[PDB]
DNA sequence: GCCAAGGGGAAAACACCCAAGACACCAGGCACGAG
DNA sequence: CTCGTGCCTGGTGTCTTGGGTGTTTTCCCCTTGGC
C-alpha cells in the first residue's frame, strides 16, 4: 500500500537512524531549570548539560523498564505495576 | 348471566404487593372486597378503558384500566374459567378480556411503555411484565440507568423489591433517554446518600455506599452487601507510602461473608485528589442534630477527609491514625510480605496493621513477643517475628536495613517484648 | 482464497404463554426455576414472568437486617463486560431488564409451607446449578466445534 | 476400680496452581496548546 | 504554523481474588495398662 502512514511510518524505522529524544526538549529544559533551581539558583545550564541530562535519562528510564517489563513478566503480567519499578529499583540496589 | 358474579380465588396487586379479594362484577363495574385490607375497590364501567387477560402468579389474571390513569391488576383467575368472566365483562362493560400476553421468551431486551400507571416493558408489542408506577417509592438515577424502589411494603411476599432498566442511548433523537425516561416514571411514580463510585481493596471492587439509618449498603457490580453500623470494631485512616493514596479501613465483626470466603474489613483505597460532592437526603435540622454541626447536608471535598467524617458519625468510631511513625523513606508503614503476598505493615500508635490482602491487624496488647531477625535485603536488613498470646504467630519478612532503626526505636517506645532485648 | 461465515440463535424460554409451567413456586409468589427450560420463573409485581437462563449474568443474595435479598443480574449493554461481542443483544438499542431483586424475611411468617427467605435461598442456589450446568453446556460447543472425528 | 500414657486417625495451616471477572490501559477521536 | 498534548469515550485483557491440592503439622479418639 503506498498511501500515507503506510509508507512513512513503515520506512521511519530505516530512516531514524537518527536518535530522537523521546522527552520534549523544551518541556524537559524546564524540569531541569526546575529541579536545578529545587538545588540552587543562579545555575546556567548549558543546552549540552540538558541534553547530556535528557539523553542518559531516556536510555535510563528504558533501562529501567526494561527490569520493569521482565519483572512483569516475572510475575506473569504484562501491565506492569509500580512494584515491579520497586522490584526492579530494590533488585538493582539503585536506591536512595 | 347473573348480573353480579362473585369469586374468592382472584387478587389485586398493589405498590409492589399481591392481595386476595372477594370480586364482585356487576352491571355498575367491578367490586372487589380485598381481604388484605378488607376494603371494596369499586371501579365503573365508566371509569375502564380496557381489559387484559393473562398470566400472574396464581395462573391467570385480568387487567383493567381506568380513565383516570390508575391501571389495575388483578390475579387469581384460572385461565380455563376465561367464558364465565369474558361472557359478563362483554355484557356489562362492553369490553373483552383481551390477549395481551406476556412474552415468555424470557428475553431481557425490550421496550417500555407508559400505558398510564401500568409502565409495560415489551419484547416488541407482548409486554414481558408490567408495573404499576404508583408502586416506586424510592428513585435514583445513573448512566444509561433507571432505578426502581418499591415501596417497602412488609405486608407482601417474597417481593420485587427494586428492578433496574438498562437504557441505551438513543441514536435517532439526542435528548437524554434516561432523563426523559425517568421523569416519565416519575409522573406516575411515588418517591439516605450514596457514595458514587469507591474504588475498594477489600472486597475487590468498585462499589456505591447506600448510606441507610443503621447499614451502608455497598451496592456492587453483581454483589452487595450491608454492614450494620454495629458490627464494626474499628476505623483507620492510613496514608499510603506513596504519599498519594491513603487506604481507609473498616474492622468488621462479623465479617461479611464473600460466598465461602469471609473478610474481617473493609478496605477501601482513595487517592488523596479524588474530590467528590455529598448529599445527604435528609433534613439539615436532622444532619445538625445527628452530626453537632460538624458536617452539612451538603459538601465537597477530599473523597478520603469527607467519607473518613461521614462514616465516623454513622458509625461513631474515632478514626484511627498512625503515631509518629514515619520510616526513613518517610512513609508512615513499612514494605513488608505476609503469607504469599506483599503489602504494608502499618506501625499504627496503638497496634500493627498489614495492610491488603490478606488483611491483618494486630494490637500491641496481643503481642507475647517481637524480634528482627537478620533480614533479607542485607546482611544487617531485617525480617520482623511476631506471635501472640494467642499462640497464632505472624511474620513479617523483607524489610531494609534503614527500617531496622526505625522499628527499633519504634518497640522500644512502644516498650514491647523483643526476644533479643535481653542480649 | 477467501473468509469464513458463522451463524447465531434467540434464546426462547417457551413458545407460548400456556406451554409455560404452572409450579406450586409460581403460585405461591416464590422465585422459581424450569431446569427442563432452561428459565427460571419469577413473581414480578405479582406477574409470573419467565427469564431464560441465558439471560441472567450472574446472581447475589444479601440479609438486610430482617430481610434477605436475592438479586438477579441479567446480560445487557454495558452489563455483559469483557465479551468482543458488546451488543449481544438481537436489538441492543432496546430497554434492558438489567436487574431484578427480590426481598423476603428471614423469618418464617404465619401460615408458610417456607420461609420467605427458603424460597430465595433455594431459588439462589438452583440457579447457580442450572446456571452453571447451562454454561458448561454452551461451553462443550465452543470446543467441541472445529474437530475433525478422528 | 480409679486414674493415667501411649499409638493412631482426622483434621488444620500453609505454599502453591487453576478460573473468573472487573477496572483500568491502550486505542480512537475531536479539541486546545505552545514548541 | 500546525504538530503535540489532552479530555472523553468504549473496550479489553489482563490482575486480581475464589476455588482448590496435598503436604507438614497439631489436637483428638480410641484402648490398654499400672498403682
Amino acid at each position: 500500500r503506498y498511501r500515507p502512514g503506510t509508507v512513512a511510518l513503515r520506512e521511519i524505522r530505516r530512516y531514524q537512524k537518527s536518535t530522537e529524544l523521546l522527552i520534549r526538549k523544551l518541556p524537559f529544559q524546564r524540569l531541569v531549570r526546575e529541579i536545578a533551581q529545587d538545588f540552587k539558583t543562579d545555575l546556567r545550564f548549558q543546552s549540552s548539560a540538558v541534553m547530556a541530562l535528557q539523553e542518559a535519562s531516556e536510555a535510563y528510564l528504558v533501562g529501567l523498564f526494561e527490569d520493569t517489563n521482565l519483572a512483569a513478566i516475572h510475575a506473569k503480567r504484562v501491565t506492569i505495576m509500580p512494584k515491579d519499578i520497586q522490584l526492579a529499583r530494590r533488585i538493582r540496589g539503585e536506591r536512595a | 348471566m347473573a348480573e353480579t358474579l362473585e369469586f374468592n380465588d382472584v387478587y389485586q396487586e398493589v405498590k409492589g404487593s399481591m392481595n386476595d379479594g372477594r370480586l364482585r362484577l356487576s352491571r355498575q363495574g367491578i367490586i372487589f372486597k380485598n381481604s388484605k385490607t378488607g376494603k371494596v375497590d369499586n371501579i365503573q364501567a365508566g371509569e375502564l378503558t380496557e381489559g387484559i387477560w393473562r398470566r400472574v402468579a396464581l395462573g391467570h389474571g385480568l387487567k383493567l384500566l381506568t380513565k383516570n390513569g390508575h391501571v389495575y391488576k388483578y390475579d387469581g383467575f384460572r385461565e380455563s374459567e376465561f367464558e364465565k368472566l369474558s361472557d359478563f365483562f362483554k355484557t356489562h362493560y362492553r369490553l373483552e378480556l383481551m390477549e395481551k400476553d406476556l412474552c415468555v421468551k424470557g428475553w431481557n431486551w425490550g421496550t417500555v411503555k407508559f400505558g398510564g400507571q401500568l409502565l409495560s416493558f415489551d419484547i416488541g408489542d407482548q409486554p414481558v411484565f408490567e408495573i404499576p408506577l404508583s408502586n416506586v417509592s424510592q428513585c435514583t438515577t445513573g448512566k444509561n440507568e433507571v432505578t426502581l424502589e418499591f415501596h417497602q411494603n412488609d405486608d407482601a411476599e417474597v417481593s420485587l423489591m427494586e428492578v433496574r432498566f438498562y437504557v441505551p442511548p438513543t441514536q435517532e433523537d439526542g435528548v437524554d433517554p434516561v432523563e426523559a425516561f425517568a421523569q416519565n416514571v416519575l409522573s406516575k411514580a411515588d418517591v439516605i446518600c450514596i457514595f458514587r463510585e469507591l474504588q475498594c481493596l477489600t472486597p475487590r471492587g468498585r462499589y456505591d455506599i447506600r448510606i441507610y439509618p443503621t447499614f451502608l449498603h455497598l451496592h456492587g457490580k453483581t454483589f452487595d452487601y450491608k454492614i450494620p453500623y454495629t458490627t464494626v470494631l474499628r476505623l483507620f485512616l492510613l496514608p499510603h507510602k506513596d504519599q498519594r493514596q491513603m487506604f481507609f479501613v473498616i474492622s468488621l465483626d462479623p465479617p461479611i461473608k464473600q460466598g465461602q470466603t469471609r473478610y474481617h474489613f473493609l478496605i477501601l483505597l482513595f487517592s488523596k485528589d479524588e474530590d467528590i460532592s455529598l448529599t445527604l437526603n435528609m433534613n439539615e435540622e436532622e444532619v445538625e442534630k445527628r452530626f453537632e454541626g460538624r458536617l452539612t447536608k451538603n459538601m465537597s471535598g477530599s473523597l478520603y477527609e469527607m467519607v473518613s467524617r461521614v462514616m465516623k458519625a454513622l458509625v461513631n468510631r474515632k478514626i484511627t491514625v498512625p503515631g509518629n511513625f514515619q520510616g526513613h523513606s518517610g512513609a508512615q508503614c513499612i514494605t513488608c510480605s505476609y503469607k504469599a503476598s506483599s503489602g504494608l505493615l502499618y506501625p499504627l500508635e496503638r497496634g500493627f496493621i498489614y495492610v491488603h490482602k490478606p488483611p491483618v491487624h494486630i494490637r500491641f496488647d496481643e503481642i507475647s513477643f517481637v524480634n528482627f531477625a537478620r533480614g533479607t535485603t542485607t546482611t544487617r536488613s531485617f525480617d520482623f517475628e511476631i506471635e501472640t498470646k494467642q499462640g497464632t504467630q505472624y511474620t513479617f519478612s523483607s524489610i531494609e536495613r534503614e527500617e531496622y532503626g526505625k522499628l527499633f526505636d519504634f518497640v522500644n517506645a512502644k516498650k514491647l517484648n523483643i526476644k533479643n532485648r535481653g542480649l | 482464497e477467501q473468509q469464513i461465515q458463522k451463524a447465531r440463535k434467540s434464546n426462547v424460554s417457551y413458545k407460548n404463554p400456556s406451554l409455560m409451567p404452572k409450579e406450586p413456586h409460581i403460585r405461591e409468589m416464590k422465585i422459581y426455576i424450569d431446569k427442563k427450560y432452561e428459565t427460571v420463573i419469577m413473581p414480578v409485581f405479582g406477574i409470573a414472568t419467565p427469564f431464560h437462563i441465558a439471560t441472567i449474568k450472574n446472581i447475589s443474595m444479601s440479609v438486610e437486617g430482617d430481610y434477605t435479598y436475592l438479586r438477579i443480574n441479567f446480560y445487557c449493554p454495558g452489563s455483559a463486560l469483557g465479551r468482543n461481542e458488546g451488543n449481544i443483544f438481537p436489538n441492543p438499542e432496546a430497554t434492558f431488564v438489567k436487574e431484578i431483586t427480590y426481598r423476603a424475611s428471614n423469618i418464617k411468617a404465619p401460615g408458610e409451607q417456607t420461609v420467605p427467605a427458603l424460597n430465595l435461598q433455594n431459588a439462589f442456589r438452583i440457579i447457580k446449578e442450572v446456571q452453571k450446568r447451562y454454561k458448561t453446556r454452551e461451553a462443550e460447543e465452543k470446543e467441541k466445534e472445529g474437530i475433525v472425528k478422528q
